[PDB]
């Protein structure tokens, strides 16, 4: 599946 | 669940050690299958825990599509801090799960026997995949999901084995997939980057943070974009553009080492614009020739602290092909178009040539690695810039 990323 | 290769070497994989994938930390110098095509396949479904049963989801039934939407909306992938959760729409799910060649038996659900409640899912769709110097009919695996109340009970390995069996029955013995966790064994590792479009909202819901040495007023000015794109001749993709988009994409992808091989019918499916799902814009020049195109799909995320509030609207870079317009200009126009359409953030991986524009266009690095994997195909790993495949 996809990954839900946000700003480091 | 290891999210780091250093964590991963200090772990053992009771399930993945049984699968035809290379071992972690082994360097691969060959190219080919781990195990042969099977000339007889298990006819019976794998055994589920007592009280659960298999089902094949026919998404053409609106009620069943809504059940899948609800399972994913409530139990699918969250960000690392459990503040946001993917909110795939029903119409998006139809786009992602019914491409040319789809099979309903490859929409593999798990239901409670007594209530028929949907509590697990995994899907396969067919894809032709070019990997180094070989083209293989494969499947793409997506939407692996187990209800939060069913976790840590070994249901995910059963889901994986069952979709494997159902794909084997159709004569296919390789697959491609992505994951945020490190498993045996990534063929490439990619990182998401993010471009603020609505900085006020991103900071308010804590998707981003104010740099502490910068004010809000300063941040709004820094990320402000023009109101209209700058590239001459940019317009939405139309039916008449399907052949040239196909031709442009096919030639552009040859430079990478892991890519889809799309028919013209697949190009129509994956790129023809559908509001709130997929956007594609072509550059048609002064000669009437289409020379470039950009595309992004729509994937909002629930704000878990305020489920009442409107989701965070994110656009995901899909495939961007340049032959006359500089890629930097093409992606600048992608940002302006996404802003125009009301997105809060524009996401892109560091694969293909994306590293050439991410910093220049004021993207910031994200907090998660997306690993790419092949099943039953042992080949050398590659750098992100050689990965030319984007999933949903
Ligand atoms: C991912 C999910 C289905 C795993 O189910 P789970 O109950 O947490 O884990 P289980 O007890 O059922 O089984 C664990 C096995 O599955 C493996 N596994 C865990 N997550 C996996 C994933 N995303 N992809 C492939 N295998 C995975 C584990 O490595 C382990 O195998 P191992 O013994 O070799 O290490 C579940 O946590 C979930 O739905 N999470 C939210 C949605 C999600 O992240 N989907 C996948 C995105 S890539
Ligand atoms: C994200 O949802 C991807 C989850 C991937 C789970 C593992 C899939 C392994 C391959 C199964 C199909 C094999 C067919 C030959
Ligand atoms: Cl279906
Ligand atoms: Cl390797
Ligand atoms: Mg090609």
């Amino acid at each position: 599946g996809n990954l839900l990323s946000k700003f480091r | 669940p290891a999210k780091t290769m250093e964590e991963a070497s200090k772990r053992s994989y009771q399930f993945w050690d049984t699968q035809p994938v290379p071992k972690l930390g082994e360097v691969v110098n060959t190219h080919g299958p781990v195990e042969p095509d099977k000339d007889n396949i298990r006819q019976e479904p794998y055994t589920l825990p007592q009280g659960f049963t298999w089902d094949a989801l026919d998404l053409g039934d609106r009620g069943v599509l809504k059940e899948l939407y609800t399972l994913l909306n409530e139990n699918y992938v969250e960000d690392d801090d459990n503040m946001f959760r993917f909110d795939y729409s029903p119409e998006f799910l139809l786009w992602a799960l019914r491409p040319p060649g789809w099979l309903p038996q490859w929409h593999c659900g798990v239901r409670v026997v007594s209530s028929r409640k949907l509590v697990g899912f995994i899907s396969a769709i067919p894809a032709n995949i070019h990997i180094y110097d070989t083209e293989k009919k494969m499947v793409e695996i997506n939407f692996l999901c187990v209800h939060k109340k069913l976790r840590s009970k070994r249901v995910a390995p059963v889901l994986i084995r069952e979709i494997t069996r159902r794909v084997h029955l159709e004569g296919i013995f390789q697959a491609v997939y992505t994951a945020g966790v490190v498993l045996p064994k990534p063929v490439g590792t990619c990182r998401y980057w993010h471009r603020s479009l609505n900085p006020r909202k991103l900071i308010e819901v804590k998707f981003s943070h104010l740099s502490r040495n910068m004010t809000m007023q300063r941040t709004m000015k820094l990320y402000r974009l023009p109101e209209t794109p700058k590239t001459a001749g940019l317009r939405p993709m139309e039916t008449k553009d399907i052949p040239v988009v196909h031709q442009l994409l096919t030639r552009y992808l040859k430079q990478f080492h892991l890519t889809p091989v799309m028919s013209q019918e697949e190009v129509e499916h994956w790129f023809y614009p559908q509001e709130n799902i997929i956007d594609t814009f072509v550059v048609e020049n002064a000669n009437g020739e289409v020379t470039d195109f950009l595309s992004f799909y729509t994937l909002p995320s629930t704000i878990m602290n305020h489920p009442t509030h409107k989701s965070l609207k994110a656009a995901y870079s899909f495939y961007n092909v340049h032959t006359q317009t500089p890629l930097l200009d093409l992606m600048s126009d992608a940002l302006v178009l996404a802003k125009m359409k009301g997105f809060d953030v524009f996401n892109a991986l560091d694969l293909m040539e994306n590293k050439t524009f991410l910093e220049k266009l004021k993207f910031g690095i994200g907090d998660g690695n997306l690993q790419y994997y092949l099943y039953n195909w042992k080949c050398p790993s590659m750098g992100a810039e050689k990965v030319g495949l984007v999933l949903q």
